[PDB]
C-alpha cells in the first residue's frame, strides 16, 4: 500500500499526510511518496495504490505528476495484475475544468485493469468534509512553511513600499511592479516561490452590490464564530470578482427569474454566463430582494492570490517583489476589475497594510550547479520568476549560460523590466534573449515561434544539460510552448514525436523541465 | 595683414571623437546592418548612433514621456527621425502619395513635418520600419543619403519667384549641386537597398575618408525673394539673369546661426560675399568651396568647425584665393542684387506657363488630421487630383505648383474644405519655429507647441495697437542652435530653459542682420509685456513701410550687430 500525493500548492499534500497517518496507525506498512520522487516506471510491482491529485490551469495534473500522467497515456504503460486503486481528486468549480486530472487518472487506472476498491469522488475548495468522509472509507475497505510563524492562516502583516506601473501609457494591459517590505519579520523565500497576498474587495463594488439588492449594508451577518456588518463581511471575507456556475444557478433557484431559470441544467451555458459577467452585473440583470443571509450563503470565502516573486533575497534583502498584471475589463461601459490585482494596484496606499505569506514551490528552482545552462520562457506576467532567477544568479556570480524567451503585444510598451534585461545582457549574466512581439506586425508572433527558429541552439543547450523553465499563461502559452519544445526535440534529436514526448517526460523526471503556469 | 584673422589654415590638436568615428566606420558602413537585426534595444548602439545620421536618420525618443518611461523600468522610446533629400523642395505627387501612406501607416506620430530647408521629416519611425522607409524612398525615386551628420545638407531653392521662369534652371542647378556633393560610397545602397557588395574600397574624391568637419548647407537664391534665408547657410548661389535666362551666380560663403549660451567663441554671422562666377563654373566653384572647408576645417573642436569660423580664422581673402586656385577660375566683380522680402506668397499666384501656384500655409509645417481640419487627408486628395508636383517651401509651407485654370476650381474646393488655406493673420504667416519638444533631444524650451499660442497673443496685441495688417518676422527656437532661424528674425526667442527664452531684437525684414540679444531668461509674460511696450512704440512713431527691426535699431532701444564675430556679445 502506497499513497501518492500530486500537489503544487499543497492542499492534496496535507490530505495525503493525514491519510498515511491513520493508515500507519491502523493497518501497517503504507509508504507515502510524492509524484516527483515516485519511480513510476515500476508501477506494476505495486500492491495497493492510492492517488491524491490536484488540477492545474485546465485539467492538467500538478507539474510533478505530469510525467506519470504522460506515462499512463504513452501506450507503454504495463498491464496491471495485482494492484487495487482508489483516486481522490481536488479542484475548484470556478474554473472550467473541475477535477479532470483525477477523472483521467481513475479512468486509465481502470482501463489497465486496476481494482477500483473505492469509486472516484470529487472535492471542491472546501475539501475538509469530503476528505474526512473519504479517509474513513479508505481505511475501512483496505484491511485485507519550514519554521516561520507566518502562513496562509496567519499571514505576515507587511507594508507596500513601491507600486509602479511597468508598461507604457499606450499599453492595453496594466502591469504593476509591487515591492513589499517584509520589515524585520525575517520572512525568507527563494526564487520560484509565490507570494500569497490576502486582498479586500472594492468598497465601491461592495456598496453597489448591496444597494443593488435593496439592502442597507450594516445588517448583521454570521461569519465564522463572530457577527460583522454586511459591508465588512463582503469586503474582507467573501469573493465578489469571480462568478461561478454554482453561484448563477443558486441565484436562479432562490430567485426564480425568467431570465435565469432556463439556464439551469445547461452546464455549458451556465459556465459561459459565469465567465462572461461578474457577480454584480449578473445581479444587475435581475435584482431579487435578496436578504443579507442569502447573499452570505450564495458567495464563497475570499482566498489569497499567489504571485510569482520577482526578486531574490540575495539582492533585495528584506523585500519581496511581485509583478502584478491588473485584470481590468468593462461590462456595458462599467469598469470592473479583479480582486487582488486591483487591490494591489489601486486600493493600497504607500506603506499600506498588505497581508502576505510565502507559497514555497520546490519544483521550480534554479540548478544547484552554477555552471548549468538555464533556458527561460516567460512571456507576459511570467517574467517575474525569471527576474528572480536572474537576480539570484547575478548575486552568486554563477558562470552558467542563461537564455530568456519573452513575449508581449508591443515592444515599446509591453517590454517588462526592459532596462534590467539590457543591463543583464550587458554584463553577460543573460547570455541570450529572444523576444516575440505579437502585435508589432501583421502576423502574430509568439515565444513558441522563436523556440522553433532557435531549434538547433536549443537542442545544443539541452544536450549541455540545460534546464527549461516555463512561466506564464497556461490556457494557450503553456501548450504552445510544450508543442514547440516537442517539435524542436523531435527535429534535432533524430527521433519521432513519441520519442520526443518520452524525452520531455524524462526531462521532467530529472527536474530539468519545470513549469510555473497559471 | 589684418589682425582680425591671424589663425592658421589648419588647427593642430587632438582630433575629436567624431572624426575617429568617421575614419574607422569603413566609409559610413559601421555595423548598422547588424544593429538592425537585434530586438533587445530599439536604437543603434556604439558608433551606429551617429553613423545612421549619414544615412539620414536621427535616433530620438519622446521627451514628454522620457522620465515616465525611465521610472517604468522601460528604455526610452527609441524611434528614428527620417529626413529625406529633396533638392529644391520639389516632390512629385506620386512621391507625396507614397510618403503620405507611409506616414499614416508605419510612423508613430502619423505626421509629415516640413522643414525650413525645403524637405520633409518622418518622426517616430521604429527600428523595424527603418529599412522599409528607405526601400519605399528608393521605390519612388527618393533617398535619404547624406542629409544629416557632416556632409552637404539639403540644397535650397526659391520655391516661388515673382517671375516664375527661372525656377526651372535654378531647381536644375540645385539638383545638380546636391548630386555632385553626395558621397560616392555604396554603404547606403548596400545597407538599405540591398545591393551586392563590390570587392573594392570606396574613394570619396569630393568629401574624403573623414568627410567634412561639420554640416555643410547650400542654397540657390533668386532675388528679390529671400525665403531660404541664405545668411543661415554656408554656400549661397544668388542667381543672376539677363534677358530672362540664367547667366551666372553670386557666391556668398560663411553663413551660420548656431551659437552657444554664454560662449563668446560661438557666434551667428551672415554669409560673406565672394564674387560673381559664370554659369558654367557652378559645380567647380561648389567643389572648390566644399574641399577648402574640408581641408581647412576645425576638426579638433566641434563648436569651431563650421565654415563661418574657418572664414573668420583664415580670412576671407585667403579663403577666396584658395577657392579660385582650386577651381581654376577668377571671381568676377559682383553684379548688383536686391531683396524685397523674406516671406511666402500665400494664395493663388499666376505663372508664366499659364499655370497657377497655390501656396498653402501649414502651421509649423506639421501635416496631420486635426479635428475639423484634415490637412493630411486634403493633401492626399489633392495629390490624387493634382497633375503637377508639390514644392515644400523654406518657411515650412507647401506649394501646389503647376495647377491649370480648369483644375484651379477643383483644387481650391478640396483645399478649402480640408482647412488647408483657412483664414490666418499676416503675422502668423511670417512666424516660424523649430521642432523642439517633444522629439528634439537638444531642446531647452518649447518652439513648435509654443508658437501657435504665442502668435495668437501677438495677433491680439497688434489688433489692440491697430497694426494688425502689418507683420513682424517672429521666430522661436527652443535651442541656441537656431534651427527655427531665430538669429535672423526681427524678433527672435531662443530657448534657455523650459518656459524661459532670450528675446532678440534688431533683425531685418530681408534677413540680412542678426538680432542682438535684448533680454535673457524671461518667461512668456515678460516677453509679451516687453513686446506690448515696443509694438505700442512702433505703431505710433514709425515711418512709411518700416519694419519692426529697423524701428528698434533706429529708435535706439537696441543696437545692431555689425561684425558678429566681434560685437555680437559685446
Ligand atoms: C527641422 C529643422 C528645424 C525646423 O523646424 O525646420 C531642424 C531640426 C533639427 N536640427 Fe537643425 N534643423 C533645421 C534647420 C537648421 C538650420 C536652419 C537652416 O538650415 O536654414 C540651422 C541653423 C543654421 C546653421 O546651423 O547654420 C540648424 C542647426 C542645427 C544645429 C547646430 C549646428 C551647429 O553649427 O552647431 C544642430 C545641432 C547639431 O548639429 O548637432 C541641429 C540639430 C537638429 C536636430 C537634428 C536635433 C538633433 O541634433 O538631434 C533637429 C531634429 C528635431 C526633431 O526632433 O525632428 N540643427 N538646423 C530644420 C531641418 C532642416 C532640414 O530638413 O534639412
Ligand atoms: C503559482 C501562481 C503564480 C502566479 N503568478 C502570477 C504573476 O506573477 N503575476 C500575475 O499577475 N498573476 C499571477 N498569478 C495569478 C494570480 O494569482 C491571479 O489569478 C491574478 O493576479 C488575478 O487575480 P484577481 O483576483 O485580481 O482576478 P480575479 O478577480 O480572481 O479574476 C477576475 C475574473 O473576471 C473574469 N474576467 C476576466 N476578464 C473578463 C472579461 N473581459 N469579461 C468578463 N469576465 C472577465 C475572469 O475569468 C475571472 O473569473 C499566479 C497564480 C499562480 C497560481
Ligand atoms: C491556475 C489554477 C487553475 C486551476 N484550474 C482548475 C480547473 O481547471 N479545474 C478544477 O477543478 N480546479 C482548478 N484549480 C483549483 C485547484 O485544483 C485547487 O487549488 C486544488 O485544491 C489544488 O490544491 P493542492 O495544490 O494542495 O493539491 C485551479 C487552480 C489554479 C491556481
Ligand atoms: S534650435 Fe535647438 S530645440 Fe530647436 S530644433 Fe534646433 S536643436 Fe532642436
Ligand atoms: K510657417
Amino acid at each position: 500500500i502506497t499513497i501518492i500525493s500530486a500537489s503544487q500548492t499543497g492542499n492534496a499534500r496535507r490530505v495525503a499526510e493525514a491519510l498515511r497517518d491513520d493508515l500507519l496507525a491502523a493497518k501497517l506498512n503504507v509508504k507515502l511518496v510524492n509524484a516527483g520522487d515516485y519511480k513510476f516506471k515500476q508501477i506494476a510491482s505495486e500492491k495497493l495504490l492510492i492517488v491524491v491529485t490536484s488540477t492545474q490551469g485546465c485539467g492538467e495534473p500538478p507539474e510533478e505528476a505530469v510525467a506519470l500522467h504522460k506515462f499512463l497515456f504513452s501506450k507503454k504503460a504495463p498491464k496491471l495484475e495485482n494492484t487495487a486503486f482508489a483516486v481522490f481528486s481536488l479542484g475548484d468549480s470556478s474554473y472550467e475544468f473541475f477535477t479532470q486530472s483525477g477523472k483521467d487518472f481513475d479512468s486509465k487506472l481502470a482501463e489497465l485493469g486496476g481494482e477500483r476498491l473505492l469509486d472516484r469522488v470529487d472535492a471542491d475548495v472546501e475539501y475538509q468534509a469530503a476528505a474526512s468522509e473519504w479517509r474513513a472509507r479508505v481505511v475501512d475497505a483496505l484491511k485485507s512553511i519550514h519554521t516561520s510563524p507566518y502562513s496562509k492562516d496567519a499571514p505576515l502583516v507587511a507594508s507596500l513600499s513601491v507600486n509602479q506601473k511597468i508598461t507604457g501609457r499606450n499599453s492595453e494591459k496594466d502591469v504593476r511592479h509591487i515591492e513589499i517590505d517584509l520589515g524585520d519579520s525575517g520572512l525568507r523565500y527563494q526564487p520560484g516561490d509565490a507570494l500569497g497576498v490576502w486582498y479586500q474587495n472594492d468598497p465601491a463594488l461592495v456598496k453597489e452590490l448591496v444597494e443593488l439588492l435593496w439592502l442597507k449594508g450594516d445588517e448583521p451577518v454570521t461569519v465564522e464564530g463572530k457577527t460583522l456588518p454586511l459591508n465588512e463581511a463582503l469586503q474582507w471575507h467573501f469573493e465578489l470578482t469571480v462568478n461561478t456556475a454554482n453561484i448563477v444557478e443558486n441565484y436562479a433557484t432562490l430567485t426564480r427569474s425568467e431570465t435565469l431559470l432556463p439556464l439551469v441544467g445547461d452546464k455549458a451555458k451556465l459556465q459561459h454566463y459565469a465567465a462572461t459577467t461578474p457577480i454584480v452585473d449578473m445581479v444587475r440583470f435581475s435584482p431579487a430582494q435578496l436578504d443579507a443571509e442569502a447573499l452570505i450563503n450564495l458567495l464563497r470565502p475570499l482566498t489569497p492570490r499567489l504571485y510569482s516573486i520577482a526578486s531574490s533575497q540575495a539582492e533585495v534583502e528584506n523585500e519581496v517583489h511581485v509583478t502584478v498584471g491588473v485584470v481590468r475589463y468593462d461590462v456595458e461601459g462599467r469598469a470592473r476589475a479583479g480582486g487582488a490585482s486591483s487591490f494591489l494596484a489601486d486600493r493600497v496606499e504607500e506603506e499600506g497594510e498588505v497581508r502576505v505569506f510565502i507559497e514555497h514551490n520546490d519544483n521550480f528552482r534554479l540548478p544547484a550547479n552554477p555552471e548549468t545552462p538555464v533556458i527561460m520562457i516567460g512571456p507576459g506576467t511570467g517574467i517575474a520568476p525569471f527576474r528572480a532567477f536572474m537576480q539570484q544568479r547575478a548575486a552568486d556570480e554563477a558562470p552558467g549560460k542563461n537564455w530568456l524567451f519573452f513575449g508581449n503585444p508591443h515592444f515599446t510598451e509591453d517590454f517588462l523590466y526592459q532596462v534590467e534585461w539590457q543591463r543583464y545582457v550587458k554584463e553577460g549574466v543573460l547570455t541570450r534573449i529572444d523576444l516575440a512581439w505579437s502585435r508589432d506586425q501583421k502576423e502574430k508572433v509568439y515565444v513558441q515561434d522563436k523556440l522553433r527558429e532557435q531549434g538547433a541552439e536549443l537542442w545544443r543547450w539541452i544536450n549541455d544539460g540545460a534546464h527549461i523553465y516555463v512561466s506564464g499563461d497556461a490556457c494557450r502559452m503553456a501548450k504552445d510552448v510544450e508543442q514547440a519544445l516537442l517539435e524542436v526535440i523531435a527535429e534535432f534529436g533524430g527521433m519521432d514525436t513519441e520519442a520526443a514526448d518520452e524525452f520531455l517526460s524524462e526531462l521532467r523526471v530529472e527536474r530539468r523541465y519545470q513549469r510555473d503556469v497559471y | 595683414m589684418s589682425e582680425k584673422h591671424p589663425g592658421p589654415l589648419v588647427v593642430e590638436g587632438k582630433l575629436t571623437d567624431a572624426e575617429r568615428m568617421k575614419h574607422e566606420s569603413n566609409y559610413l558602413r559601421g555595423t548598422i546592418a547588424e544593429d538592425l537585426n537585434d530586438g533587445l534595444t530599439g536604437g543603434f548602439k556604439g558608433d551606429n548612433f551617429l553613423l545612421i545620421r549619414f544615412h539620414g536618420m536621427y535616433q530620438q525618443d519622446d521627451r514628454d514621456i522620457r522620465a515616465e518611461r525611465a521610472e517604468q523600468k522601460l528604455e526610452p522610446r527609441h524611434a528614428m527621425l527620417l529626413r529625406c533629400r529633396l533638392p529644391g523642395g520639389v516632390i512629385t505627387t506620386k512621391q507625396w502619395q507614397a510618403i503620405d501612406k507611409f506616414a499614416g501607416e508605419n510612423t508613430i506620430y502619423g505626421s509629415i513635418r516640413l522643414t525650413n530647408r525645403q524637405t520633409f521629416q518622418f518622426h517616430g519611425i521604429l527600428k523595424k520600419n527603418v529599412k522599409p522607409v528607405h526601400q519605399m524612398l528608393h521605390s519612388v525615386g527618393l533617398d535619404a543619403l547624406a542629409t544629416a551628420n557632416d556632409m552637404n545638407r539639403n540644397v535650397l531653392c526659391t520655391s516661388n519667384p515673382y517671375e516664375s521662369q527661372l525656377h526651372a534652371e535654378a531647381y536644375e542647378w540645385a539638383k545638380k549641386i546636391s548630386e555632385h556633393l553626395l558621397p560616392r560610397t555604396r554603404a547606403y545602397a548596400e545597407i538599405w537597398l540591398d545591393q551586392e557588395k563590390v570587392a573594392t574600397t570606396d574613394e570619396e574624391p569630393i568629401l574624403g575618408q573623414t568627410y567634412l568637419p561639420r554640416k555643410f548647407k547650400t542654397t540657390v537664391v533668386i532675388p528679390p525673394q529671400n525665403d531660404i534665408d541664405l545668411h543661415a547657410n554656408d554656400m549661397n548661389f544668388v542667381a543672376i539673369a539677363e534677358n530672362g535666362k540664367l547667366v551666372g551666380f553670386n557666391l556668398l560663403v560663411g553663413g551660420g546661426l548656431s551659437i552657444e549660451h554664454g560662449n563668446k567663441k560661438t557666434y551667428a554671422r551672415t554669409a560673406s560675399e565672394f564674387g560673381y562666377l559664370p554659369l558654367e563654373h557652378t559645380l567647380a566653384v561648389a567643389e572648390a568651396v566644399v574641399t577648402t572647408q574640408r581641408d581647412w576645417g576645425n576638426r579638433t573642436d566641434r563648436k569651431n568647425a563650421k565654415t563661418k569660423y574657418t572664414l573668420e580664422r583664415v580670412g576671407v581673402e585667403t579663403f577666396k584665393a584658395e577657392v579660385e586656385r582650386r577651381a581654376g577660375i577668377k571671381f568676377e566683380p559682383i553684379r548688383p542684387y536686391e531683396f524685397t522680402g523674406r516671406g511666402d506668397r500665400i494664395g493663388w499666384v499666376k505663372g508664366i506657363d499659364d499655370n497657377w501656384h497655390l501656396t498653402l500655409f501649414i502651421e509649423n509645417g506639421r501635416i496631420l488630421d486635426y479635428p475639423a481640419r484634415p490637412l493630411k487627408t486634403g493633401l492626399l486628395e489633392i495629390a490624387k487630383i493634382h497633375k503637377g508636383d508639390f514644392r515644400i517651401t523654406a518657411n515650412q509651407n507647401l506649394i501646389i505648383a503647376g495647377v491649370p485654370e480648369s483644375e484651379k476650381a477643383k483644387i481650391e474646393k478640396i483645399a478649402k474644405e480640408s482647412g488647408l488655406m483657412n483664414a490666418v493673420t499676416p503675422q502668423r504667416e511670417n512666424s516660424m519655429a523649430c521642432v523642439s519638444f517633444p522629439t528634439c533631444p537638444l531642446a531647452m524650451a518649447e518652439a513648435e507647441r509654443f508658437l501657435p499660442s504665442f502668435i495668437d497673443n501677438i495677433d491680439n496685441l497688434m489688433a489692440k495697437h491697430g497694426v494688425s495688417d502689418e507683420h513682424i518676422v517672429m521666430r522661436v527656437t527652443g535651442c541656441p542652435n537656431g534651427c527655427g532661424r531665430a538669429m535672423l528674425a526681427e524678433v527672435g526667442l531662443v530657448g534657455k530653459a523650459p518656459g524661459r527664452y532670450n528675446l532678440h531684437l534688431g533683425g531685418n525684414r530681408i534677413g540680412t542682420r542678426i538680432p542682438r540679444m535684448y533680454k535673457e531668461n524671461i518667461t512668456e509674460p515678460e516677453i509679451l509685456a516687453s513686446l506690448d511696450e515696443l509694438i505700442g512704440r512702433w505703431a505710433k512713431e514709425r515711418e512709411a513701410g518700416e519694419g519692426f527691426g529697423d524701428f528698434t535699431v533706429r529708435a535706439g532701444i537696441i543696437r545692431p550687430v555689425l561684425d558678429p564675430a566681434r560685437d555680437l556679445w559685446d
